RNA sequence: GGAAUACUGCCAGCUGGGACUGAGGACUGCGACGUAAGUCAAGGAUGCUGGCAUAAUGGUUAUAUGCCGCCCGUCUUGAAACACGGACCAAGGAGUCUAACGUCUAUGCGAGUGUUUGGGUGUAAAACCCAUACGCGUAAUGAAAGUGAACGUAGGUUGGGGCCUCGCAAGAGGUGCACAAUCGACCGAUCCUGAUGUCUUCGGAUGGAUUUGAGUAAGAGCAUAGCUGUUGGGACCCGAAAG
RNA sequence: AAAUAUGUAAGAAGUCCUUGUUACUUAAUUGAACGUGGACAUUUGAAUGAAGAGCUUUUAGUGGGCCAUUUUUGGUAAGC
RNA sequence: GCCCUGAAAAUGGAUGGCGCUCAAGCGUGUUACCUAUACUCUACCGUCAGGGUUGAUAUGAUGCCCUGACGAGUAGGCAGG
């Protein structure tokens, strides 16, 4: 709100609060971002540095998520099991009723292997999976299984 | 139009509004610029003599 | 509340330091030095009347 | 007139009451405005001041951040104060008892603090166990954290993040970032 | 012009922008006439299904 | 136009001692420098490579590296209202053992000693310096002395 | 508890009895020591008179500061100085104990303080109706010799002539005891400056610089 | 030869005249005088006496008298200026709103978070309710193909609040979150090493390097709101010669 | 070859004793770095002061200057 | 040394004026005296700092209370109204 508002305590002060000498002017320097290369150099690396020129390839109607493969840390991982359903087979552990996850369900496309997983079977199912991921997976008596 | 071309003129005063110190000291400082294979066998006597006090705790 | 000074007010004065009792009842704030007779060497003299 | 050797009338730098409104908070505050008057016992002291603090000063603790705070020798036994809020972590599995005193805790981290046959009570009622921090362990959360705080310090070769709104190459990764492109910042 | 520590903004409004507003008051408005036109649908169309 | 070269200004800086000039003698290379060393330095304008620049000149730092033929030193220099941090590669000709700096040590040692003799009667010691004091009372004696008596002189011109 | 209370009440009015007599066991005492100490120079002198020699006194260990100038317009240096002697408004006063170190100390900010050699009786005078302590950033009058074991107490100094003594006597604790006492805050001399003008040398035709033994005739018509 | 006196300095020696002040509002402190009862100038004034009632006193105003005081506003190193604007009065008259943001603060929930496109509903632009998505965040790195975060109690060292143990204390030992400096480990880029294998060109284990990254190393974000600051907008208000 | 200005030092991040690590280094259990264990906490290593120390983030105005002592360049000189 | 000459400009005028000659001039010394928004003590306002205090105890806990220090200000920042 207005009333809460600097340019109320300026009120009756010359100049607002920009000065005498200096004053409050239409664009001096100009208009944006000219002269990034010019009179405005100095803050626009420092600040921005890579702000010009060119680097890399370009890519003709890229479509987003042609490249949709979200990740998934082994970190968590238990968590796609639902809360209750989960201390289940936490508790028993076998090669024999291990929870089957399907990630690809559940919104995600490769798994990555960051953190430790509680040594219990799970039948893992993806697109893609970091080799560690495999590693940890398969550390636990569990498997991957590839799907699409 | 010409103009004043120098002076260094109250810039003391500037400078000691809040100025100088020093620049801070610190016991375990910045290896910039010391010498690559001092330090790399360095990295190995480190790994000893901590690995080698290791064999007190178990 | 208010700094009353020692050396007006023989109270504060009292206060701070007593010792004043005594000092003041022994006077000693004359008392005489006991004289003596050290008389200055004629050396002393020639230098000081010299040139 | 005087020499100044020091600037008149300047306030210290720090906060004497909280900022928030919150009626609740500030009876906290008018707790232990008076357990910190009262007693000793430096804990109190502390908890008085840490209440002021502003959203970014009390980071949230976490739950994993308690589970291994316990882990510390001589521990397991204390009573854990975070003068903020305890978030819940999926990534521990084993969670030990003990009882937390905080300000808020989130739906499942008492959920985990409870379940692991804990206790979750708020600063009060640890102030009446309490009085002088027996057995507290006072916990903090990583300040430095906060992505703000990423960009703090941005310059030539200072390692830091640009303020860039939306990245990607194209996207100050040029010039002044690549030898091959006039330098490297 | 350029200065102080700030993301670089692209913010396009170079053009008449103003002429080309569309608030939409009407929101409220236009939800009970998407109903007032809903339940008069069904009634026409007997007991089918819309 | 002005003229603000690498080694402008230094045209008595970097010269050579009168009748001190040529080879540089060989105890220059056999002094041995560990890091923490505190070093002066005085640059040998006849060792061309490895010279401080001249704003180095009579500043006294710490060594951080030592390498083949040279020692890093750091020194800190005043730039704006701050200290910087300088990284200084100087060829053992530029540099110079602290002599203050080797007095200090030798009060270190004599400290500890004072310390052990005291201790070992369980003595004080007082081991920090005092300034000069004032000045007890005296009595000088007028034997062989009776005070010659000085006047001023008269004006005099003499050429 | 009523019976608890003249039970701990007067296990204080013994108690202030007792340093009560301490005091004067001690200002009874320090009496003598300055009374024969003076009364010993004064022979010294006469002595070496009679045996043809000249006794030359040690050189003064205290002296005392006025700073005599205003704050505008002095040079950063003496400034510096002037303040590190605790003398940063005109007209104050601080002691100070005469060794090398601060000896050109009192060089730099000469043309800006006038001080020399004080009496015991300015010294006496200075604290009794001037002494104030420093507790707690605090500036606080020396009402009750309370105030002063207090805080001096660690060191001695429990009374205000204990202070006076470490003063004019320096050693130990100078440092402590002259640090304890605010800086004198000094009235303009009543009288005059006893000079044309204040800002030449006191040799020069008066004030600023060390004016020796008459720095005591100054101080006491600021006093 | 024996004195005085001047000069200088000291007294916790005594004492007269004048001036300004009288803050505080039970007690509590330190004392002093007393053989004691008790008294006191001892942590800030009380006593006695008088005067004023169409009045003493005080506020305001006018005038006189003493001293003092150039015209404001502005740009400016410098304005009372022989710089500009302004004869007088009233009413109007200038940092806004919006889209996107920086920092900080408050609040909700928290590894999540955002009900409002829309649907439901209504006492009808409100309030109450809501399913699927989507957005931002929880993954980085590389130009890209791509690959993708624990040797270790998620490491070592050094400070480190608080807590614990001993102590009557002082102090000593233990544990030490946040923060800081440093050494190391992990992920991607780069340059090497190139095992077991294979279809002989595929594959890329392992171990490295004064190289490098807006990374990891028991998550902090998402959303509403406000001040200040940012960019575009008529963009604080009024102003061209032009096109 | 001054005066005035000007670098650094005056300890706990210290000192000494024992001996551990390493691929560096040495003819070499030699060194060089970094440590374990032990010893010295009264002045722990000059003075004075400290109105507290450290630190982070963000943002205004400014970016025509002028004057005096001294030093000093151009100019006959200048309120240059 | 002081004084005299050297010593010429334009409205009428300036040791500030009057006026001053063993000065009310020049050099020097010695006392007293006058006077700033500065110094000393005290009251009051505010600012900052440090404390004390709701244990149950008529009406302000962001409040009451004790203590110390400090106060110039354009452009400008912030706060309280
Ligand atoms: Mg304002
Ligand atoms: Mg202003
Ligand atoms: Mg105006
Ligand atoms: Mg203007
Ligand atoms: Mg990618
Ligand atoms: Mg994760
Ligand atoms: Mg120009
Ligand atoms: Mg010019
Ligand atoms: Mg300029
Ligand atoms: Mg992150
Ligand atoms: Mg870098
Ligand atoms: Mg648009
Ligand atoms: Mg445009
Ligand atoms: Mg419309
Ligand atoms: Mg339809
Ligand atoms: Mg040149
Ligand atoms: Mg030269
Ligand atoms: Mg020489
Ligand atoms: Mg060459
Ligand atoms: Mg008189
Ligand atoms: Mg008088
Ligand atoms: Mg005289
Ligand atoms: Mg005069
Ligand atoms: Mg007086
Ligand atoms: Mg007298
Ligand atoms: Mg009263
Ligand atoms: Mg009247
Ligand atoms: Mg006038
Ligand atoms: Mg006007
Ligand atoms: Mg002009
Ligand atoms: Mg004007
Ligand atoms: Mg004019
Ligand atoms: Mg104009
Ligand atoms: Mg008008
Ligand atoms: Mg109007
Ligand atoms: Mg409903
Ligand atoms: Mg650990
Ligand atoms: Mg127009
Ligand atoms: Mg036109
Ligand atoms: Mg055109
Ligand atoms: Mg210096
Ligand atoms: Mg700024
Ligand atoms: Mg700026
Ligand atoms: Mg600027
Ligand atoms: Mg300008
Ligand atoms: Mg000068
Ligand atoms: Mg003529
Ligand atoms: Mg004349
Ligand atoms: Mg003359
Ligand atoms: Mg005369
Ligand atoms: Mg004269
Ligand atoms: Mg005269
Ligand atoms: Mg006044
Ligand atoms: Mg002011």
């Amino acid at each position: 709100p207005s009333r809460f508002t600097k340019t109320r305590k300026h009120r009756g002060h010359v100049s607002a609060g920009k000065g005498r000498i200096g004053k409050h002017r239409k664009h001096p320097g100009g208009r944006g971002m000219a002269g990034g290369q010019h009179h405005h150099r100095i803050n626009m690396d420092k600040y921005h540095p890579g702000y010009f020129g060119k680097v890399g390839m370009r890519y003709f109607h890229k479509q987003q998520a042609h490249f949709w493969k979200p990740v998934l840390n082994l970190d968590k991982l238990w968590t796609l099991i639902p809360e209750d359903k989960r201390d289940q087979y936490l508790k028993s552990a076998s090669k024999e009723t291990a929870p089957v996850i399907d990630t690809l369900a559940a919104g995600y496309g490769k798994i990555l292997g960051k953190g430790r997983i509680p040594n219990v079977p799970v039948i893992v199912k993806a697109r893609f999976v970091s080799k560690l991921a495999e590693e940890k997976i398969r550390a636990a008596g569990g498997v991957v299984e590839l799907i699409a | 139009a010409k103009s004043k071309n120098h002076t260094a003129h109250n810039q003391t005063r500037k400078a000691h509004r809040n100025g100088i110190k020093k620049p801070k000291t610190y016991k375990y400082p910045s290896l910039k610029g010391v010498d690559p294979k001092f330090r790399r066998n360095h990295k190995h006597a480190l790994h000893g003599t901590a690995k080698a006090l290791a064999a007190a705790k178990k | 509340v208010l700094k009353k000074n020692p050396l007006k007010n023989k109270q504060v004065l009292l206060r701070l330091n007593p010792y004043a009792k005594v000092f003041a009842a022994e006077k000693l704030g004359s008392k005489k030095a006991e004289k003596t007779g050290t008389k200055p060497a004629a050396v002393f003299t020639e230098t000081l009347k010299h040139d | 007139g005087i020499d100044h050797t020091s600037k008149q009338h300047k306030r210290s730098g720090h906060r004497t009451a909280p900022k928030s409104d919150n009626v609740y908070l500030k009876l906290l505050v008018k707790l232990y405005t008076f357990l910190a008057r009262r007693t000793d016992a430096p804990f109190n002291k502390v908890v008085l001041k840490a209440l002021f603090l502003s959203k970014i000063n009390r980071p949230p603790v976490s739950v994993s951040r308690i589970a291994r705070a316990l882990k510390q020798e001589g521990a397991a036994n204390k009573t854990v104060v975070v003068v903020g809020t305890v978030t819940d972590d999926a990534r521990i599995f084993e969670f030990p008892k003990t009882t937390v005193a905080a300000l808020r805790f989130t739906a499942g981290a008492r959920a985990k603090i409870v379940k692991a046959g804990g206790e979750c009570i708020t600063l009060d009622q640890l102030a009446v166990r309490a009085p002088k921090g027996q057995n507290t362990l006072i916990l903090r959360g990583p300040r430095n954290s906060r992505e703000a705080v990423r960009h703090f310090g941005m310059g030539p070769h200072k390692g830091k993040a640009p303020r860039i709104l939306s990245t990607g190459r194209k996207f100050e990764r040029a010039r002044g970032r690549r030898r091959s492109k006039g330098f490297k910042v | 012009a350029i200065s102080k520590n700030l993301p670089i903004l692209k913010n396009h409004f170079r053009k008449h922008w103003q002429e080309r507003v569309k608030v939409h008051f009407d929101q409220a408005g236009k939800k009970v006439s998407r109903r007032n036109a809903r339940a008069t649908r069904a009634a026409k169309i007997a007991p089918r299904p819309l | 136009g002005k003229s603000h070269g690498y080694r402008s200004r230094t045209r008595y800086m970097f010269q050579r001692d009168f009748r001190k000039h040529g080879a540089v003698h060989l105890s220059t290379y056999l002094k041995v420098y560990k890091v923490g060393d505190i070093v002066d330095i005085k640059a040998n304008g006849s060792i061309q490579k490895g010279m401080p620049h001249k704003f180095y000149q009579g500043k006294t730092g710490v060594v951080y590296n030592v390498t083949k033929s040279s020692v890093g030193v750091i020194i800190n220099k005043m730039v704006g209202n701050r200290y910087l941090e300088k990284r200084l590669n100087l060829r053992v000709e530029h540099i110079k053992h602290s002599k203050c700096r080797q007095e200090f040590l030798e009060r270190v040692k004599a400290n500890a000693a004072k310390r052990a003799e005291a201790k070992a009667q369980g003595v004080a010691v007082q081991l920090k310096r005092q300034p000069a004091q004032p000045r007890e009372s005296r009595i000088v004696s007028t034997e062989g002395n009776v005070p010659q008596t000085l006047a001023p002189v008269p004006y005099e011109t003499f050429i | 508890t009523a019976e608890q209370v003249a039970a701990e009440r007067a296990a204080r009015k013994a108690a202030n009895k007792e340093k009560r007599a301490i005091i004067l066991e001690r200002n009874a005492a320090y009496q003598k020591e300055y009374e024969t100490a003076e009364r010993n120079i004064i022979q010294a002198k006469r002595d070496a008179k009679a045996a043809g020699s000249y006794y030359v006194e040690a050189q003064h260990k205290l002296v005392f500061v006025v700073r005599i100038k205003g704050i505008n317009k002095i040079p950063p240096k003496p400034r510096k100085v002037l303040q590190l002697l605790r003398l940063t408004r005109i007209n104050s006063g601080t002691f100070v104990k005469v060794t090398k170190a601060t000896l050109e100390l009192l060089k730099l900010i000469e043309p800006y303080v006038a001080y020399g050699y004080p009496s015991y009786s300015t010294i006496r005078q200075l604290v009794y109706k001037r002494g104030f302590g420093k507790i707690n950033k605090q500036r606080v009058p020396l009402s009750d010799n309370a105030i002063i074991e207090a805080n001096l107490g660690k060191y001695g100094i429990l009374s205000i002539d204990d202070l006076i003594h470490e003063i004019i006597t320096v050693g130990p604790h100078f440092k402590q005891a002259n640090n304890f006492l605010w800086p004198f805050k000094l009235s303009n001399p009543s009288g005059g400056w006893g000079v044309p003008r204040k800002f030449k040398h006191f040799i020069q035709g008066g004030s600023f610089g060390n004016r020796e033994e008459f720095i005591n005739k100054l101080v006491k018509s600021m006093n």
